[PDB]
């Protein structure tokens, strides 16, 4: 994409942020109308700033818009959690069409932690009779954006069939993940117990099922 | 007639009907201008006198606002956001003249004694009190 | 190419039943319209009646309750009768080959449209006369040569005396002789009886050995009469 | 960035309302002497060019049994009825009892025109003469004596003046200053819908007022296919207004050479009768051009076979109706002729085709002709056609025809169609399914950021 | 209010095309344009075109002026501001970038500088463009696990393993239950098969009160799976 | 209810109206009746003429109402001199039973003429019955008005003259005949019998005697 973005950036609870949005002469901002969009990943995207500082009807007026004849620029004040998602912004003309950005990922500090939830289930007695077993591993309601998982096939790792998902974000602005572990009958007959552990940079929670059991 | 080129965008009107489109060329016009005892003398007859009656209401209004002949008069009543929250350009640029009335037209009783009190009954005391000196 | 004939008696007692033969030779009587038209002295031709080819009868309202029509499909010939005759039914006879005409004007299903008829073909005419009175028969007397102009130009005829009705036929070495024939009409003579006689203007070349003998045949009387005419 | 309010004087703003229209006519008197009743010589004369403004983008709602321009037109053509026969001549001193014969021509294989004759009072009220007079059969009634008038005891009987003709006159029915007149503009209008095309127009078109029976004639033709229009075409009840493209040519005459008897009934009042005729005698016929309603059936049947699956069966028509319902009645020439559509609507189709139907030859019906009639089921005074002079002869093109939909007890007996007007107001719903009368309010307040110079 | 409801999730083979709707409701459908919009992994989000259902109008973007197909029918009226309206895109000679979310949106403003702006979006249609075959998936029951054992709560759900074709929809008891319910993105397997799972947490008190059956709907390859999932545990901590 | 007359130039057109004019629309006929002969249809529809008849004859035909049904000779001679009867066929009427009045034709104007008187005297055979009759022709006479005067020697008969109203023959002349009853003994007294027919300015004379 020409029209370049920030890669990144971050403020505070309640403080104020800053993202900005220019490119070459054809996508210029002196000359071209500038829109944002508030594009969360997988929902339908949001306007919010229709031209260079007029803002979509229902917006908050916490969202401004100023630019300069060099660069666009959009200010979200009084922060708050659901404004950590994905932006993007559009630059166009009356009769042209959108021209999207690189877009721009905000992030949230000043935040209270939560303390992640974890679930582990066995594979089911149909699965295992299909020669089968895969176990389930799910992590939800945790603030901190990221999160590791390892497993353990009698505290040792593994390093066969381990596929993890990427971190999602909750309706309740918490955040969700899940970890599946593909095996053998025979790999998981032969063993005592399995683990999965997640660990934050905080605390590190580990739940373990036996195949006894 | 006998214009042409330098008078005929003087037809085509702009800020007038700009308010959407629920109009044309002459959607104003069609109103504003397009003026023996038998059934058709005695209706024809009620038909004028109505004509007549319809049209010195509004220019009485216009009158009692301080805009008797003035098209597009403009006063000093604020616009009060509880009559609506939307902007000028929400309003003008998304909306007709139709649907905009239908909107605004549980305030538009209200309004119209505003005009009237608020403005051109106190702007007619003002100009003669400041007018004694 | 079509020809009629009329036969019939001629002379009919009063109040009693006239009857008559019109035999037709052109075509079939089932194909044909047939009417009857009398003619009486001093007045004008009356219609009586007709019959169609599909032989149902109706007749002239005045002479309805006394006329009746049939037609024969064996012998191509139409029979009229007449009850209860007087002497006014007296009168020469037509029977005449009609046709029967559609005129149109205006819609055929709302009807709107008449017949009409037309007799396109006459027979000769027969001759009815109705009283009490009996018949007379005529006699041939001859007339002899003058012994009459310049270039040999001679004339001879045949004298018919007084006979009872008009109805004469007259003819002349049995119709071999025809130029310069000329029968005069009959003149009623006070006696009541009529009386004509013909002429023949021959050349005095052959007026020697001409051997001459009219033939007159009368029909009422029966009687046909041949005679000589010598110089 | 503040708000203030302004006014706008001139805002393309209307509700719909119903006002008093008015008429307007294209032609006067002294181009046509004494030329209209039904289109006054009164009204505004129509201006040279309408003004007819397309209004985009818009959408409205219309409905034409709803629609109170009907109810006014409709009121209109009554009243404008008794203004032109309260003048002339009313026809009370002959309802003394008629000694009626037959027309006399020959023997067929139950006439039309009569023959009466009755004493009436001269001018000189003393004085009494016998007179004779031809009335058709359909305007005497039995009670020594044969006859009388037919509408005696029912309600008084007025002749209308010879002076006035009953010619449908193209009439602009116009909304006052103020209103407007919101035209639908759709090549296939629904009964009551929302149209996608409307224009506006001071006045409407040149809608001839036609009085006709179960035909419409001399209409306003669909551009595009036909038209089936109905309030409700599951409803029995509701009257089925059609529309054609192609308009079938009509042919009509009365062959009969009438003439004109002046009877004198009192003082200065003139009464016309039927004198003896003139001339072959032969009753009054309709031709149709058998190709063009074969076609036209063509096409009304496909419609209908569209709006009801299993295809039903062909109607037939006239039940209920003694006098003027189940006939073809409409004027001609002055004469007011009544027709049997029998040979119309005896057919029968299924999956299209046809059947019923046998060459070119016009289609020929018995109309029947009356000079009484009581028009717009109206109570009351019932106008005398009087005589015309010589041979009668129109034509005209049907647009439209009223047709009824017939229930069957509870479900199965299968369904025709019986034409029938459901109501006189049905024939102006045919020319006004279109115009809807709205008023305009042009006062428009709305927010600008324009403040009135300060006091001062 | 104004809605937007698009066509389903579709799959294709590189070469083919595809057409994807998009039927309007709440607004009048020929006042406002309608844009295309798709987001692929590889290049973010990326404008198409527009067109304009009132006069047929369409500005397609270089990118896509060769190979994409925008109509639309005419709008039904519903009131006289209101009516409903179809809108349709036809993309050709797909291929395997061309694999993303595709959107249709509302426009902006009637009149002024910004009309055709994309306001109102529609809810997505996913187009996977591969040469494998759809694959259906196998449901497996998750036994309940102890979730509070002071609390009284616990956790059950269902599995989903193993099907090609992206889109996926869990519902419990026909739709009857919504509270508590928990979907997880899906995973994608080596293989290029994706799973996920649907977790809810019920009290551990109702077990002979409520069933608990939930609906697997895979539409690409047509298979509807109802699992009882069985109340009966193996924890330790729910046990007691 | 009788005939009518009618008296036209030799040669000249010739105009038959016809009597109880058209009601409708008419089919007249037109029938040329002599007397004691067969009548002949000339026009049967009020403008075609069957075979054989010449095309001097024309009707009227009814195109537009209002015409009067003439029936129209070109060229009259002395042949056409005949009864005249129109049958009317309109719509009005009802089945017309009864053929027309009929028109006595007349035609005037033709050159001089002059008779030829042959007078016989009573055969033997006659007088051998008791009767004798004298016999006086007339033929070829130019105008029907003669007067035969008989003359029993120089003396006038007076008594016992019967003479023949003149009628037409074929040749298109009239014809006529005079009788004179006798006794055989009145013929036998005489010297001669003399016929005396005077026509218009001259006056012929045939005498006979006895043997
Ligand atoms: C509505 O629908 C109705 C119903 O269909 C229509 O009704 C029609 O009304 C008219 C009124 O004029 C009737 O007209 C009459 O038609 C007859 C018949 O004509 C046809 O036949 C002629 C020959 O046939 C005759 O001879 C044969 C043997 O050869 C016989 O077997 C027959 O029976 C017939 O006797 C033929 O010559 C005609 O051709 C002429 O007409 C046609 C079509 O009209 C033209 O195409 C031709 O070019 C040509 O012009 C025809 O094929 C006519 O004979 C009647 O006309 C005479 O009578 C009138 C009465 O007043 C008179 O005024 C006319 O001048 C005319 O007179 C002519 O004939 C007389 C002898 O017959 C002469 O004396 C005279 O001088 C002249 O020569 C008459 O016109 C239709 O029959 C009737 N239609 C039907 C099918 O019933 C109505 O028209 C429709 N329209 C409207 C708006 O109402
Ligand atoms: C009924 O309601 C409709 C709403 O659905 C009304 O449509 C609206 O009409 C308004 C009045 O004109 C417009 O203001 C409104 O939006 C406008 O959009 C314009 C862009 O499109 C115009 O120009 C284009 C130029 O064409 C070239 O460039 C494009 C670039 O993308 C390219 O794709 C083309 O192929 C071409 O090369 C064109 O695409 C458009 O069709 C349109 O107008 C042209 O086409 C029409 C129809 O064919 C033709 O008749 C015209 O003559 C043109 O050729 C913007 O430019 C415009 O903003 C400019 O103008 C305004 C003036 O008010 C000014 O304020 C701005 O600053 C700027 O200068 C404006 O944004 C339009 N909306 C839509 C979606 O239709 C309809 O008018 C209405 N009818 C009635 C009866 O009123
Ligand atoms: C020109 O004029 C037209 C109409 O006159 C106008 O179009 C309308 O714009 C409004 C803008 O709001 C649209 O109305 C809805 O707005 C709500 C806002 O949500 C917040 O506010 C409401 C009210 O305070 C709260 O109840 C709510 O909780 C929020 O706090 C939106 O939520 C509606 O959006 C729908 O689609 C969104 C897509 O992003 C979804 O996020 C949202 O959940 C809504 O979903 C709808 O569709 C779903 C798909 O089927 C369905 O699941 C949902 O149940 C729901 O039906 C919506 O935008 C309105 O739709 C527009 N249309 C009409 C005809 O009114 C223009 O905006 C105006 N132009 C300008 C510039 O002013
Ligand atoms: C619905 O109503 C319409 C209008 O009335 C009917 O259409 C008429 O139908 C009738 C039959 O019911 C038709 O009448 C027929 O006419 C035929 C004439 O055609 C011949 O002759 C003409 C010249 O006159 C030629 O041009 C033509 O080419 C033909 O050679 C007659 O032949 C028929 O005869 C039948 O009826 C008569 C009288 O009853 C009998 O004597 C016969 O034996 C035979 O049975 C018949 O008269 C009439 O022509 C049609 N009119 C039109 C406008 O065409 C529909 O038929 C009717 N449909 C129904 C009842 O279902
Ligand atoms: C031809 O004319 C018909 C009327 O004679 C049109 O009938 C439409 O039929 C639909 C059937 O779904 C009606 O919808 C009903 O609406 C009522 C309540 O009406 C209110 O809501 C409708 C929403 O459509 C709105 O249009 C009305 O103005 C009212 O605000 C409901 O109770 C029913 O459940 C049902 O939804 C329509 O009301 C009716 N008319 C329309 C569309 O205005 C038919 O559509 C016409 N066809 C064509 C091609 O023009
Ligand atoms: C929406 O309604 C309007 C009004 O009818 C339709 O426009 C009309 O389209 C016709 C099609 O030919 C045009 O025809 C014209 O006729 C006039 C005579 O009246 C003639 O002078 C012109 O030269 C032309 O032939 C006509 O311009 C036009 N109506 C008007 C105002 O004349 C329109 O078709 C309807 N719907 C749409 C969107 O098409
Ligand atoms: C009802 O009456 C009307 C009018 O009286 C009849 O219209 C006639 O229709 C025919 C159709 O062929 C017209 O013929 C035309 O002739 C002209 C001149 O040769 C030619 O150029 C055309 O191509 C056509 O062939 C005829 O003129 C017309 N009559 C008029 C206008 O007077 C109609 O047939 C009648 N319909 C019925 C009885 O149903
Ligand atoms: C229909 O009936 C009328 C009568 O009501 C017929 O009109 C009559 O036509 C004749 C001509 O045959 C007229 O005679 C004319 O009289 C005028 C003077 O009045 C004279 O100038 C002419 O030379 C001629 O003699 C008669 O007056 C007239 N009667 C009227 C007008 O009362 C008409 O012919 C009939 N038409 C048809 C087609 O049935
Ligand atoms: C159409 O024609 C049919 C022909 O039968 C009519 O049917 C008859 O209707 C009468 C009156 O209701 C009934 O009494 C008869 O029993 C019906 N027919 C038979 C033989 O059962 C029908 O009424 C006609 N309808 C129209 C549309 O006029
Ligand atoms: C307008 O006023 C009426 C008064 O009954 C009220 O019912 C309606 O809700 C009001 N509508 C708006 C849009 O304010
Ligand atoms: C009028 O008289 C006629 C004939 O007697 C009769 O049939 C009819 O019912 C009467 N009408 C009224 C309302 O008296
Ligand atoms: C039409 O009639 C049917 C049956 O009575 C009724 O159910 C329906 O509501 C009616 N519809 C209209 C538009 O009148
Ligand atoms: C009427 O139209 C139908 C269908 O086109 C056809 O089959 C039939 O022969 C037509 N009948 C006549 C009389 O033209």
């Amino acid at each position: 994409s020409v029209l370049t973005q920030s890669a990144s950036v971050s403020g505070s609870l309640g403080q104020s942020v800053t993202i900005s949005c220019t490119g070459p002469n054809s996508v210029c901002c002196s000359h071209k109308s500038i829109s944002w969009y508030q594009w969360p990943p997988g929902r339908a995207p949001t306007l919010i700033i229709y031209e260079d500082n007029e803002r979509a009807p229902g917006i908050s007026p916490r969202f401004s818009g100023y630019k300069s004849y060099w660069s666009a620029y959009l200010t979200i004040s009084d922060l708050r959690p659901e404004d950590e998602t994905t932006y993007y912004c559009c630059s166009y003309t009356h009769n042209s069409g959108c021209v999207f950005g690189t877009g721009t990922k905000v992030s949230v500090l000043g935040q209270s932690k939560a303390n992640p939830s974890v679930t582990l289930f066995p594979p089911s007695s149909e699965e295992l009779q299909a020669n089968k077993a895969t176990l389930v591993c799910l992590i939800s309601d945790f603030y901190p954006g990221a999160v590791t998982v390892a497993w353990k096939a009698d505290s040792s790792p593994v390093k066969a069939g381990v596929e993890t998902t990427t971190p999602s974000k909750q309706s309740n602005n918490k955040y969700a993940a899940s970890s599946y572990l593909s095996l053998t009958p025979e790999q998981w007959k032969s063993h005592r117990s399995y683990s999965c552990q997640v660990t934050h940079e905080g605390s590190t929670v580990e739940k373990t099922v036996a195949p006894t059991e | 007639a006998v214009g042409l080129g330098a008078f005929i965008l003087g037809f085509l009107g702009a800020a007038g009907s700009t308010m959407g489109a629920a109009s044309m060329a002459l959607t104003v016009q069609a109103r504003l201008l397009l003026s023996q005892l038998t059934v058709w003398g005695i209706k024809q007859l009620q038909a004028r006198v109505l004509a007549v009656e319809r049209y010195l209401r509004d220019q009485q209004l216009l009158g009692i606002w301080g805009c008797s002949g003035k098209i597009i008069c403009c006063t000093n009543v604020p616009w009060n956001d509880s009559w609506s929250n939307k902007t000028i350009n929400e309003i003008w640029d998304n909306m007709t003249w139709m649907q905009w009335e239908k909107e605004i037209d549980n305030y538009t009783q209200h309004i119209y004694t505003l005009l009237e009190v608020s403005q051109i009954q106190q702007e007619k005391n003002e100009q003669e009190l400041l007018e004694l000196d | 190419q079509v020809q009629l004939q009329e036969s019939g008696p001629g002379l009919v007692r009063p109040s009693e039943t006239l009857s008559v033969t019109c035999i037709v030779s052109g075509g079939s009587i089932s194909n044909y319209y047939w009417t009857w038209i009398r003619q009486s002295p001093g007045k004008g031709l009356e219609w009586i009646g007709y019959i169609s080819d599909r032989e149902t009868t109706t007749y002239n309202p005045s002479l309805n309750s006394r006329a009746v029509i049939s037609r024969d499909t064996s012998k191509n010939q139409l029979s009229l009768q007449l009850r209860s005759v007087t002497t006014a039914d007296t009168a020469i006879y037509f029977c005449a080959t009609a046709r029967r005409g559609q005129r149109i004007y205006g819609v055929v299903s709302f009807g709107e449209f008449f017949y009409y008829y037309y007799m396109d073909v006459w027979g000769k005419g027969t001759a009815v006369t109705v009283s009490s009175a009996s018949t007379k028969g005529p006699s041939v007397f001859p007339l002899a040569p003058s012994s009459s102009t310049s270039g040999g130009t001679a004339a001879l005829g045949c004298l018919v005396k007084d006979y009872f009705p008009e109805p004469v036929t007259v003819s002349w070495n049995s119709g071999a002789l025809t130029s310069g024939v000329h029968t005069f009409p009959a003149v009623l003579q006070s006696s009541g009886l009529y009386s004509l006689s013909s002429v023949v203007t021959v050349p005095s070349s052959s007026l020697g050995t001409q051997t001459y003998i009219c033939n007159v045949n009368h029909k009422p009387s029966n009687t046909k009469v041949d005679k000589k005419v010598e110089p | 960035a503040k708000k203030w309010v302004t006014v706008y004087y001139g805002v393309p703003v209307w509700k719909e309302a119903t006002t008093t229209l008015f008429c307007a006519s294209d032609a006067k008197a002294y181009d046509t002497e004494v030329h209209n009743v039904w289109a006054t010589h009164a009204c505004v004369p129509t201006d040279p060019n309408p003004q007819e403004i397309v209004l985009g983008n818009v959408t409205e709602n219309f409905n034409m049994w709803k629609n109170n321009m009907v109810e006014q037109m409709h009121e209109d053509i009554i009243s404008l009825w008794d203004q032109s026969l309260k003048p002339c001549v009313k026809l009370t001193p002959l309802c003394v009892t008629l000694n009626c014969n037959n027309v006399n021509t020959n023997n067929t294989n139950t006439g039309e025109m009569k023959n009466c004759s009755f004493n009436v009072t001269t001018s000189i009220r003393d004085k009494i003469k016998k007179e004779y007079a031809l009335f058709y059969k359909l305007d005497v009634v039995p009670l020594i004596t044969n006859y009388r008038l037919i509408n005696c005891n029912t309600s008084v009987i007025t002749q209308a003046c010879p002076k006035v003709s009953f010619e449908p006159i193209p009439i602009h029915y116009c909304a006052p200053a103020g209103f407007a007149i919101l035209k639908c503009n759709s090549k296939t209008f629904n009964g009551s819908g929302p149209c996608t095309n409307v224009s506006t127009v001071q006045c409407t078109h040149g809608i001839r007022p036609v009085v006709s029976t179960q035909l419409l004639l001399n209409g306003s033709l669909a551009e595009e296919e036909i038209v089936i229009r109905s309030e409700n075409i599951t409803d029995n009840a509701k009257t089925i207004i059609v529309q054609l493209n192609e308009a079938v040519e009509i042919n009509c005459t009365r062959p009969n050479n009438n003439t004109r008897k002046s009877i004198h009934i009192g003082p200065g009042r003139a009464f016309y009768a039927t004198g003896d005729i003139i001339g072959n005698i032969r009753q009054a016929h309709c031709n149709i051009s058998k190709a063009r309603w074969n076609e036209t059936l063509g096409q009304i049947v496909a419609k209908l076979e569209e709006q009801f699956p299993n295809k039903t069966i062909i109607f037939n028509h006239s039940s209920g109706g003694d006098p003027e319902i189940v006939t073809h009645s409409f004027n001609c020439g002055g004469e007011f002729f009544y027709c049997n559509t029998t040979p119309l609507f005896n057919s029968t189709w299924n999956n299209t085709r046809t059947d019923d139907y046998p060459g070119e030859q016009n289609i020929t019906l018995q109309c029947r002709i009356k000079q009484i009639i009581n028009m717009w089921q109206g109570v009351g005074k019932a106008m005398y056609a009087p005589p015309i002079r010589g041979q009668i002869r129109c034509s005209s093109n049907i647009t439209g025809l009223l047709l009824t939909r017939d229930g069957g007890r509870d479900q199965n007996g299968t369904e025709t169609f019986r034409p029938g007007g459901g109501n006189m107001r049905d024939n102006w719903r045919s020319e006004l399914y279109k115009y809807k009368v709205v008023k305009i309010e042009p006062l428009g307040i709305a927010p600008t950021a324009c403040k009135r110079r300060v006091v001062q | 209010e104004g809605q937007l409801v698009q066509s389903g999730a579709e799959l294709k083979k590189p070469g083919a095309s595809v057409k994807i709707s998009c039927k309007t409701s709440g607004y009048r459908f020929n006042f406002y344009h309608i844009n295309w919009i798709r987001q692929t992994a590889g290049r973010g989000p990326e404008w198409m075109g527009w067109i304009s259902p009132y006069s047929g109008d369409k500005n397609l973007a270089p990118a896509f002026q060769d190979r994409v197909i925008m109509t639309t029918d005419t709008e039904v009226p519903v009131t006289s501001f209101t009516s409903t309206g179809a809108a349709y895109m036809e993309i050709r000679n797909l291929k395997f970038d061309d694999t993303g979310t595709y959107f249709c949106a509302k426009g902006l403003l009637r009149d002024g500088s910004s009309t055709w702006l994309p306001y109102l979006w529609g809810q997505g249609t996913l187009l996977t463009v591969s040469s494998a075959s759809t694959k259906g998936p196998s449901v497996f029951p998750l036994a309940p696990s102890s979730k509070s054992t002071s609390g009284g709560t616990a956790a059950l759900g269902c599995l989903v393993k193993d099907y090609f074709p992206e889109p996926v929809t869990v519902s419990w008891n026909s739709g009857a239950l919504t509270s508590g319910v928990h979907t997880f993105p899906a995973v994608l397997q080596s293989s290029g098969l994706y799973s996920l799972s649907s977790v809810v947490t019920v009290p551990s008190s109702s077990l002979g009160t409520q069933t608990y059956i939930c609906n697997v709907n895979h539409k690409p390859s047509n298979t509807k799976v109802d699992k009882r999932v069985e109340p009966k545990s193996c924890d330790k901590g729910l046990e007691v | 209810s009788y005939v009518s007359p009618l008296s036209v130039a030799l040669g000249e057109t010739a105009r038959i109206s016809c009597g109880r004019q058209a009601l409708g629309s008419r089919a007249v006929q037109w029938y040329q009746h002599k007397p004691g002969q067969a009548p002949i249809l000339l026009i049967y529809n009020n403008q075609d003429r069957p075979s054989g008849i010449p095309e001097r004859f024309s009707g009227t035909p009814d195109i537009n109402f209002g015409t009067t049904a003439t029936l129209t000779i070109s060229g009259v001679e002395v042949g056409d001199e005949a009864d005249y009867y129109c049958h009317m066929w309109d719509s009005r009427s009802g089945f017309s039973w009864s053929f027309g009045g009929a028109t006595r034709l007349t035609v005037l104007s033709q050159p001089k003429a002059a008779p030829s008187v042959t007078l016989f005297p009573p055969s033997s055979e006659e007088l051998q019955a008791n009767k004798a009759t004298l016999v006086c022709l007339i033929s070829d006479f130019y105008p029907g008005a003669v007067t035969v005067a008989w003359k029993a020697d120089s003396s006038p008969v007076k008594a016992g003259v019967e003479t023949t109203t003149p009628s037409k023959q074929s040749n298109n002349k009239y014809a006529a005949s005079s009788y004179l009853s006798l006794t055989p003994e009145q013929w036998k007294s005489h010297k001669s019998y003399s016929c005396q027919v005077t026509h218009e300015g001259s006056t012929v004379e045939k005498t006979v005697a006895p043997t």
